[PDB]
């Protein structure tokens, strides 16, 4: 059409994002809609009802861009300049920048307390951890168990890790989904549902509103969940991720970015509001302000939110991670250890099986 | 199923008097949900006594494990429910997902009473595991001296 259509993952702050919609709309006259699917990850490549702009941490976008679905966008020196270049670094395919770097994000350990005035180091800590708060009609931790973003920081701690990056480039040969470390660290996790420690359906909405009620002491998130718990009267603290083995936990550290879908009509309609509404303090104030993006790519709106301490726990644990690969086989990567993960945890397998599936699967 | 599904969450939660309607209503005592996880076993890992008792009374079987092999028995002796333990001792080696005994647990965190009924009724003290540890290799390895010198 003549129009802008932008999707954007439901956790985020799409109504803020909506507001920068109106603000471009009305100062050029091009609608814009911005929406929030299930599964906009999966359906974008399915329908590139094909979106103007599709947002999403930057793993996804190669798959999207090897495939032809994305435009290159065209930001000169003096643009790319505004930007962190690491964050440009994140959004390059095959030396072409495939989309606009947002916000760093990254998870952290988000304790009440209330319930647990100090957090616990250590994995280990929180089965006996949890045998205390039970005779108080609580839980020790609650995350989303279904989606294995907030399981692989354990995973990798002992030494599981998704391609290995050789010479400048990731080795798809090279998976660390069977490794030892991988199999101590969904180990960990399996026993502590055995042990009815943690629960196997656990998902993101249960997790969120167990803790946001004070019915959990501790849970795994990102920024975006900070404002709902602001809104809970929650005392809460953003902190470093428990270690497993005396090793840190290790997470991917995505970058939400925008694409711009290369069968749309609107692509410098979408250069436009993309670069000089969205990328500037106020655009990503307003979006921040819905619900927080974390270490925003633009240097001005960054440096003046440096010093919030739950961005600056969220740049710790995104410095002893890793930053995610953006290769087309991540996709498998993620669809491989999401069902590994959920057999070995409700035990419709054990975790050497799981984890042998998933490492062939994904080295296919 | 549904009545099955709220015994399994009054076990689980502690309400005895909620266990004690709902098995008015005719509940079934060895409800298993997806897991083969049945009221005894959340009442045994819960601590509640009292309702694991109410549950043996009413036919439960002592010996039923999950797809992990975990029985009532196990997680008593993991979460050091002595009290439940030696009830389910009472009730009546078992292994777990990975060869792990109800020994191996109570030596693992320091569980000394427990050790000893366990040992007192017939506890295999040369259970080993996918790794061949004996219970005596997990107190010695967690610094349970006292417990490892009984083994
Ligand atoms: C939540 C939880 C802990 C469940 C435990 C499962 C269970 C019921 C019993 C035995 C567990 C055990 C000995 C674990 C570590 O052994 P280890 O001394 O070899 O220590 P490591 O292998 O982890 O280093
Ligand atoms: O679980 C696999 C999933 O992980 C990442 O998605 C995260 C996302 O990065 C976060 O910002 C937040 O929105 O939650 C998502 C997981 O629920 C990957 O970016 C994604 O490719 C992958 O599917």
């Amino acid at each position: 059409e003549g129009k802008l259509v932008i999707w954007i993952n439901g956790d985020k702050g799409y109504n803020g994002l909506a507001e920068v919609g109106k603000k471009f709309e009305k100062d050029t006259g091009i609608k814009v809609t911005v929406e929030h699917p299930d599964k906009l990850e999966e359906k974008f490549p399915q329908v590139a009802d094909g979106p103007d702009i599709i947002f999403w941490a930057h793993d996804r976008f190669g798959g999207y861009a090897q495939s032809g679905l994305l435009a290159e966008i065209t930001p000169d020196k003096a643009f790319q300049d505004k930007l962190y270049p690491f964050t440009w670094d994140a959004v390059r395919y095959n030396g072409k920048l495939i989309a606009y770097p947002i916000a760093v994000e990254a998870l952290s350990l988000i304790y009440n307390k209330d319930l647990l005035p100090n957090p616990p180091k250590t994995w280990e800590e929180i089965f006996a951890l949890d045998k205390e708060l039970k005779a108080k009609g609580k839980s020790a931790l609650m995350f989303n168990l279904q989606e294995p973003y907030f399981t692989w920081p354990l995973i990798a701690a002992d030494g599981g890790y998704a391609f290995k990056y050789e010479n400048g480039k990731y080795d798809i040969k090279d998976v660390g989904v069977d490794n030892a470390g991988a199999k101590a660290g969904l180990t960990a996790l399996v026993y502590l549902i055995a042990a009815k420690a943690m629960n196997a359906d656990t998902d993101y909405s249960i997790a969120e509103a167990a803790f946001n009620k004070g019915e959990t002491a501790m849970t795994i998130n990102g920024p975006w969940a900070w404002s709902n718990i602001d809104t809970s009267k929650v005392n809460y603290g953003v902190t470093v991720l428990p270690t497993f083995k005396g090793q840190p936990s290790k997470p991917f550290v995505g970058v939400l970015s925008a694409g711009i879908n290369a069968a749309s009509p609107n692509k410098e309609l979408a250069k436009e509001f993309l670069e000089n509404y969205l990328l500037t303090d106020e655009g990503l104030e307003a979006v921040n302000k819905d619900k927080p993006l974390g270490a925003v790519a633009l240097k001005s709106y960054e440096e003046e939110l440096a010093k919030d301490p739950r961005i600056a726990a969220t740049m710790e644990n995104a410095q002893k991670g890793e930053i995610m690969p953006n290769i087309p086989q991540m996709s498998a990567f993620w669809y491989a250890v999401r069902t590994a993960v959920i057999n070995a945890a409700s035990g419709r397998q054990t975790v050497d099986e799981a984890l042998k599936d998933a490492q062939t699967r994904i080295t296919k | 199923s549904d009545l099955g599904r709220k015994l399994l969450e009054a076990a689980r939660a502690g309400q005895d008097d909620e266990v004690r309607i709902l098995m008015a209503n005719g509940a079934d005592v060895n409800a298993a949900d997806n897991t083969g996880t049945t009221p005894l076993h959340l009442a045994a890992y819960s601590g509640h006594l009292e309702i694991v008792e109410v549950l043996l009374k009413h036919g439960a079987d002592v010996d039923a494990s999950d797809v992990f092999g975990f029985t009532p028995l196990g997680l008593a002796a993991l979460w050091g429910h002595l009290e439940i333990v030696e009830v389910l001792l009472k009730h009546g080696n078992a292994m777990g997902s990975d060869g792990w005994t109800p020994l191996h647990a109570a030596a693992k965190f320091g569980y000394l009473e427990i050790v000893e009924v366990l040992l007192k009724h017939g506890a295999d003290v040369n259970a080993q595991d996918k790794r061949g540890k004996t219970p005596f290799d997990l107190a010695i390895d967690n610094g349970n001296e006292d417990i490892a010198e009984v083994l």
